[PDB]
């Protein structure tokens, strides 16, 4: 606050305004066509040879499974969107039935760093210095000056790091792909560095399998990112166009008797502060 | 506008910053008179030889012309021939006003309004 | 972007006109494929020799080139290398669609989609 | 309305758009300063001599 | 000539239905009008300008 | 302030009214043709000239 001797009138403090930014969510439409070719054959739970359940009940079983799988695919899409947002500050939503559009949340370009940990002469301190510098840039750029506690490595980054070197967290003991490497004290000073390695593999929209976290990079992030999971309007006469995380819909063709099953949703995962995180590429 | 946008996308709806006029708590005093030239909001204005408001211009002459002594601060923008309401008393934010070249630093921007009932100073 | 406007004034905020794409009740059917050129919304598309979507180009050749036979209607715009969703079936209002030059009258615009699941016709 | 043979599907009809206008109002500030110069003086009502 | 309205005779008959994917919706009206002058000769038309 | 469902409701109400009105306009136009000309040319893209 300003020091003013009690003689004088006072001092006037200047205020600050705001940017505002707006986004449209993506749209997701998986559907299965359900022939008799899928209802008739035996599927895992069926009693194997004894006809204990009718075609109607086998249909009900397979439809329950497909609804469950649809929920799973939407949930996978939310994870993928959130991962893309946290890493890159943008998400390249794509498909066959969906042109590529880049939803840039506006991470400042300074927070997409690159250094070469494969070079000769690199020390553990140089690597930790790169991470500390990423934290510094984030602190200088964030809306709330927040310090990063969590640093998430790709597999290749973690291998390079270990090669050159040498409670809430319990929620991820049982989880595949997520590895909690504890902590390191190092020379960060500004905040103790929780270390994670993430190696989860997801099925791309070519059904090629790729890593959820860029393996050749390290991402720092903090809860201040305060991301919101956004769900837009369902552009469907079903459920009155209202906005839903996902909507399961089913209708049938009269002859031949083919069911169609479609779930659709309008997801977007938005980081409230796109600068509460950074991404460093460490490999060549 | 015909078609709704279906695809996802981003857009900056706008960036806003307060323009704080006042940097003090003195009496605020205002007049109004015809403009002689196009005047922006909070521009610093003199009066030309004809008595019309003209944006302030030091070094306008081998003897200083009356455009060279600031007389007020425009409260609204106006084209030539239009009436400009302008401030003649009050304590005003150094940075909000329409200064021009060579009148750059706060020292000069104060020297323009030393004795007047207008005064110019920093926001904290 | 900082200040309000205190002065009175008018403003024409804008106008909206619906775009009606469907002109009938066939089975609307869609597909997706890679684009080879910049494609606008509801532009009529063909597939080039490499199988990429390219905006319909009649009289491309002396044997006619495959760009010359229309194959669908773009559902969303796309740049080259991106995937384009497009209609392959349905009854479409010829007026809303993007057409090549010299493909002026409805009599010509129908001739592009006779042997096809798409059919193109007038609104009332 | 379009005449359409009972067999066939019917014809699709276009519809109209909207147009919009907007206005900012004006502002008015009459005021007076009321001196003793204006209050002391007589008012026709007052009598002569001792108002 | 529609299963709606039971092929009944009506001034006009509004009918509405929807596709499921995309969920475009259709609204149609049926009518079989004719306006019959029982006695055509109880009127005349006089053209008065070229 | 209108949900998309309510925007649909509004446009559907308007189009139902428009259909009723277009039918009633056709009644008027047929009556006009009958009374004036003694004959009416029923026509369209989907109706041979009768």
């Amino acid at each position: 606050a300003p020091f003013v001797a009690p003689n004088v009138q006072g001092r006037v403090i200047k205020e600050s305004g705001y940017n505002t930014k707006t986004f449209k969510p993506a749209y997701v439409k998986p559907k299965h066509v359900i022939d008799p070719n899928m209802i008739i054959p035996r599927q895992p739970g069926e009693a194997l040879g004894t006809g204990t359940l009718s075609i109607a009940q086998r249909r009900d079983r397979v439809i329950a499974y497909l609804l469950m799988k649809h929920r799973a695919m939407h949930e996978n899409t939310w994870e993928w969107m959130a991962a893309q947002a946290a890493q890159y500050g943008y998400v390249d939503v794509q498909g066959q039935d969906y042109p590529l559009v880049r939803v840039d949340f506006g991470r400042d370009a300074a927070l997409t760093m690159t250094t070469d940990w494969t070079a000769a002469g690199v020390t553990l301190m140089d690597m930790i210095a790169d991470l500390r510098d990423g934290q510094r840039l984030v602190s200088d750029k964030s809306m709330s000056g927040t310090v990063i506690r969590d640093y998430i490595f790709g597999g290749d980054a973690w291998d390079q790091f270990v090669k050159v070197g040498g409670n809430v967290t319990r929620l991820w003991d049982d989880v595949e792909g997520v590895q909690y490497m504890g902590e390191l004290v190092g020379a960060n000073g500004a905040g103790r560095m929780r270390i994670w390695v993430n190696t989860q593999k997801y099925r791309d929209q070519n059904d090629q399998e790729q890593f959820l976290m860029k393996q050749k990079a390290v991402m720092g992030i903090s809860s201040a990112i305060e991301g919101v999971r956004c769900f837009g309007a369902i552009l469907d006469k079903g459920a009155g166009y209202q906005a839903l995380d996902y909507f399961p819909k089913m209708w049938d063709q009269e002859d031949p008797s083919v069911e169609y099953l479609m779930s659709q949703g309008a997801p977007l995962m938005v980081p409230a502060d796109p600068n509460a995180s950074f991404l460093l590429t460490v490999m060549s | 506008t015909s078609l709704p946008n279906y695809l996802a996308g981003n857009g900056d709806l706008g960036s806003w910053e307060p323009t704080q006029i006042f940097a003090g708590e003195a009496d605020i005093v205002t007049e109004g008179g015809a403009a002689g030239a196009d005047i922006e909001i909070y521009q610093v204005i003199a009066k030309n030889a004809a008595g019309a408001m003209v944006p302030h211009d030091p070094t306008a002459t081998e003897v200083p012309a009356p455009q060279s002594v600031a007389i007020g601060i425009a409260a609204q923008p106006a084209k030539s021939g239009q009436n400009v309401p302008y401030y003649i008393g009050g304590v005003f934010n150094h940075a909000a006003l329409g200064w021009h070249a060579s009148l750059d630093t706060l020292a000069k921007r104060q020297a323009v309004f030393d004795r007047t009932n207008i005064h110019i100073g920093n926001l904290y």
